[PDB]
RNA sequence: AGGGGAUCGAAGACGAUCAGAUACCGUCGUAGUCUUAACCAUAAACUAUGCCGAUUAGGGAUCGGACGGCGUUUAUUUUUGACCCGUUCGGCACCUUACGAUAAAUCAAAAUGUUUGGGCUCCUGGGGGAGUAUGGUCGCAAGGCUGAAACUUAAAGAAAUUG
């Protein structure tokens, strides 16, 4: 059964982008998904998105323009201290200059770079570069 | 290695099929795996048609036909030269052979 | 067994240039 | 491209596909350039002024470069009512 | 009209010439990638191509042809019997090399063959029957424009001209008209309104 | 030995000095089929043979031996290539292999680990390649360290001009020729990754082949 | 009796190079060959003349694929232009009633393109 | 343990072949082959491919239900039933193609995996000894389940090329 709508959304986006598409379909919509999209937008990796609101759950249509390399999800939400947060950036990011690892904390979700300035840690939910 | 996609049986979507008896060695093979040939022939060979025609008592006569359906196992298939070995690429071709319609 | 002509090739450079005693 | 004190250090800067935006690698045979002439008011062809497009081998291999060309021509005003969204 | 004036609308003569050659008749198979250039399929019959959309896209193809500096870099291919004469006559009137009949594969890759060429553009009558030529054209980065019917492969073909592609009159008429536009875009005809002095039947085929 | 007769358009243009430098040829990705092109523009290219191995083939009389040679070329400042060719005799195999190795020259992309001091020294990203059960990994490294790699691939990375990198291998690395081909693909993919610094739009220009006129 | 390439190359080149001055008679070909050729053997001289005189038998009765003697050569590019007085595609004169027949959605294309003034008649086609 | 027992046919008895033939070939023939009431739980029990969920390419067939339409046939005749064209749902399958994957044969999954994390269960680590010895447990028995060690060896094995 459906165990990660976020995983389904990122997998569909990655497939469409690898295939050269410009628009993608996401069937389930949630607060984590919608708050995820503006985080995607602020770095220029995606374009406009529209969520049609049927009475069941709503849908998502994001517009791609290339420019996106990969977007994945970590399924077991590990607990990470602040001191070893650079281990993950050493693990699953091509370089420190670009790329972001997204964390979830009590002050909303954010990337690992602004999370370091906030001097906060939490749980891991995904990454993109 | 797989030599054929259909396992040389043509049975996908079911578990069992009743067997039949080979017409030459009386072997048991699945009905879908055996080779089936339908044959239509005359009562008498073509040279005897006139002899029957002028020996009949009904002026013009039309000799009846004969219908048989023989079925063989694969072991009897290529020993009687009913079927023959094909090449690797020619194996995957299930179109019936084009019978000669001019005969030189 | 292509080791016959390595003594006086001078048209290529080998990996372990065999040092002579 | 990288920089240290305002000077370029990369050996060369590759180009980008117009249809998809992917960079066309060297020795990537099957990637082409399209040059379209420019006409004047009385129908003659202006020499030396043109707009250039580039397509990568991947989109040609899939076979949609014709529709990409339709998109580019309509965006730059080279064609009329040839492409539309259903 | 960002990059074209209003003089490029098709002239009155063109539409009759086009529908008199049965250029609007297709085959049963309908390709998915050419669906945009299809209005609807006839009830219990063939598809119908729009000659009106053919006109502007053909003009754009001529505008591609004119952009090459010297005409000798353009090469035109044909294998089926119906196009040898039309291709050679197109080569004679404009500047271009023509390959009619057998292609002798390896022409663009082997530098020891007699028919060794370094063209800058390729024009193909039919992608299906000239599929081999496209394969080596994909090796050395040369664009190809080709004439296509309703069912046809689109591999490595930037420009496709929707036409009957199998009729006797249609192929010749399209090749003649393409020559007419290339000469119109150059200074040979000197005017859009003046008529050309060659008759449409010259770009045809004769049995003997 | 003596002066060569050009067969392609590029040979005549280069011989007349009508083209500026190699970088537009790489930008426009045109195929190269004539080996005087590389060595006329790029002297002091060093070449290096790995080993020579016999190959057999049976016949009624007995067997029959062929020789396979492994050769790569490079200048240690961003150009590298390799070629594979077999022949009945070593001298022919090596000379033809050198020719194809010159035909196979490719550029590499360098960069700065961590902070930028100029003097490019390492890979921009992490890249790896696989070719038939062989996988080779390249990792950016800090300035100063030596090459951490097998002796076979250390020569290729030395000749590529890269000074610091980290390497990791997996699968059946026993086929040295296959390992080298995988390393060449890994180095070949350095310019294929789209880093954020290439986001600025570039201007398209007409190719030299179209805008130059060849000689008769 | 099968001939190798050595005779074949010489027979094609001599036949295409010198077509009109020589004819179907074998006796002539025998004495003509050596002034226009350098051949070291008499029997090979007979071989070439013997086949060439047989080939001209098929030249006199139709064409052979792969041979274009000069006389044959001029005529093709001299018959390049054949002109019928009235165009076959043209129908203003060829058809007694200038107005032609089209289908419904073809006339609908005419409305879409704006060239309504063309006089044509639409006839339905359907079997189902 | 009862009933039934036409035909074949383990075991067995003869006739041939062969140097020998306890077999292949031919004539007979018991248990069995059928059924009622109870045990046994193993098969190349094979798609040699675990179950649930999401995405990814073109095509044409075909079985069941529903929807639209131009016509033909036909009846106490219309609507229904039979045939034809197009769309959709759910299946047993097939052809081409590789942007992808594998050592390869080949695969719309064996893809979305070195750029490695959707959820769940089981099993293997060079070849023999060995599915053996021993203990336990189920069964009237035949047997099933669980399952070693001593010792020995540098090769066994998979896909493809030339003969
Ligand atoms: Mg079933
Ligand atoms: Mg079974
Ligand atoms: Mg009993
Ligand atoms: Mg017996
Ligand atoms: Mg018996
Ligand atoms: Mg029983
Ligand atoms: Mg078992
Ligand atoms: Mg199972
Ligand atoms: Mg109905
Ligand atoms: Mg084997
Ligand atoms: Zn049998």
């Amino acid at each position: 059964v459906r165990t990660s709508v976020l995983h389904d959304a990122l997998n569909s986006i990655n497939n469409a982008e690898k295939m050269g598409k410009r628009q993608v379909m996401i069937r389930p919509s949630s607060k984590v998904i919608v708050k995820f999209l503006q985080v995607m937008q602020r770095h220029g990796y995606i374009g406009e998105f529209e969520e049609v609101d049927n009475h069941r759950s709503g849908k998502i249509v994001v517009q791609l323009n290339g420019r996106l390399n990969k977007c994945g999800v970590i399924s077991p939400r590990y607990n990470v201290r602040l001191a070893e947060l650079e281990k993950w950036v050493t693990k699953l990011l091509p370089a420190r200059q670009f790329g972001y690892v997204i964390l979830t904390t009590s002050a909303g979700i954010m990337d690992h770079e602004e999370a370091r300035r906030k001097h906060v840690a939490g749980k891991i939910i995904g990454f993109f570069y | 290695v797989k030599k054929r996609k259909n396992n040389g049986r043509n049975k996908k979507g079911r578990g069992h099929v009743k067997p039949i008896r080979c017409s030459n060695c009386a072997r048991c093979t699945p009905k879908d795996k055996a080779i089936k040939r339908f044959t239509i022939r005359n009562m008498v060979e073509s040279a005897a048609i006139r002899d029957i025609s002028d020996a009949s008592v009904f002026a013009e006569y039309t000799v009846p036909k004969m219908y048989l359906k023989l079925q063989y196992c694969v072991s009897c298939a290529i020993h009687g030269k009913i079927v023959r070995v094909r090449s690797r690429e020619g194996r995957r071709n299930r179109a019936p052979p084009p019978r000669v319609r001019y005969n030189k | 067994e292509g080791e016959a002509e390595l003594k006086d090739e001078q048209a290529a450079e080998e990996i372990a240039q065999t040092e002579k005693k | 491209m990288e920089n240290d004190r305002g000077e370029i250090v990369d050996l060369y800067v590759p180009r980008k596909c117009s249809a998809t935006g992917r960079i066309i690698k060297a020795k990537d045979h099957g990637s082409c350039q399209i040059t379209i002439a420019k006409v004047d008011e009385n129908g003659r062809a202006i020499q030396g002024e043109n707009i250039i497009y580039a397509f990568s081998g991947f989109v040609r291999a899939m076979g949609e470069s014709d529709d990409a060309l339709n998109r580019l021509a309509q965006r730059d005003g080279l064609l009329k009512n040839v492409w539309s969204a259903q | 009209p960002a990059n074209l004036p209003s003089i490029f609308n098709p002239t009155s003569a063109d539409i009759e010439q086009l529908l008199a050659a049965q250029c609007h008749i297709g085959s049963k198979n309908l390709n998915v990638h050419m669906q945009p250039y299809v209005w609807k399929t006839r009830a219990d019959g063939v598809n119908i191509i729009n000659l009106g959309k053919t006109w502007e896209k053909l003009v754009l193809a001529a505008r591609i042809i004119v952009a090459i500096d010297n005409p000798s870099d353009v090469c035109v291919i044909s294998s089926r019997p119906f196009g040898q004469r039309a291709v050679l006559k197109f080569a004679a009137h404009t500047g271009a090399q023509a390959i009619a009949g057998r292609f002798t594969p390896g022409s663009f890759t082997n530098y020891i063959t007699r028919s060794f060429k370094e063209p800058r553009l390729i024009v193909v009558t039919d992608p299906r029957t000239d599929a081999q030529a496209i394969k080596e054209a994909s090796y050395v980065n040369i664009p190809v424009i080709a004439l296509c019917d309703t069912d046809s492969p689109l591999e490595y073909v930037d420009v496709a001209i929707p036409t009957n592609n199998k009729g006797r009159h249609s192929v010749g008429l399209i090749w003649w008209m393409l020559a007419r536009e290339v000469l119109r875009l150059r200074g040979t005809i000197y005017n859009r309104e003046t008529p050309w002095d060659v008759m449409p039947d010259l770009y045809f085929y004769r049995d003997p | 030995e003596k002066e060569w007769q050009p067969v392609t358009k590029l040979g005549r243009l280069v011989k007349a000095g009508k083209i500026k430098s190699m970088e537009e040829i790489y930008l426009h990705s045109l195929p190269i089929k004539e080996y005087q092109i590389v060595d006329y523009f790029l002297p002091k290219l060093k070449d290096e043979v790995m080993k020579i191995k016999p190959v057999q083939k049976q016949t009624r009389a007995g067997q029959r031996t062929r020789f396979k040679a492994i050769v790569l070329i490079g200048d240690s400042d961003g150009h590298v290539g390799l070629g594979i060719k077999t022949s009945k005799e070593v001298a022919t195999a090596i000379r033809a292999a050198i020719i194809i190795a010159k035909l196979s020259v490719i550029p590499v992309r360098r960069g700065y680990w961590g902070a930028n001091l100029g003097r490019p020294h390492s890979l921009p990203v992490k890249q790896s390649g696989k070719c038939g059960s062989v996988t080779v990994r390249l990792i950016p490294a800090p300035r100063g360290t030596s090459l951490v790699a097998s002796p076979a691939v250390k020569r290729l990375l030395q000749l590529a001009g890269i000074e610091d990198a980290y390497t990791s291998s997996s699968g059946s690395t026993k086929t040295l020729e296959n390992t080298l081909k995988a390393t060449f693909a890994a180095v070949a993919n350095t310019y294929g990754f789209l880093t954020p610094n290439l986001w600025k739009e570039t201007k398209l220009i007409r190719s030299p082949l179209e805008e130059y006129a060849d000689t008769l | 009796r099968v001939r190798t390439k050595t005779v074949k190359k010489s027979a094609k080149v001599i036949i295409e190079k010198y077509y009109p001055r020589l004819t179907l008679d074998f006796e002539t070909n025998k004495r003509v060959c050596d002034e226009i050729a350098v051949i070291s053997s008499k029997r090979l001289r007979n071989k070439i003349a013997g086949y060439t005189t047989h080939l001209m038998k098929r030249i006199q009765r139709g064409p052979v694929r792969g041979i274009s003697f000069k006389l044959q050569e001029e005529e093709r590019e001299r018959k390049d232009q054949y002109v019928p007085e009235v165009s076959a595609l043209d129908f203003h004169q060829n058809s007694e009633t200038g107005m032609l027949d089209i289908d419904q959605e073809t006339k609908d294309l005419l409305k879409h393109l704006g060239f309504d003034s063309i006089p044509v008649n639409v006839i339905p086609v359907t079997q189902s």
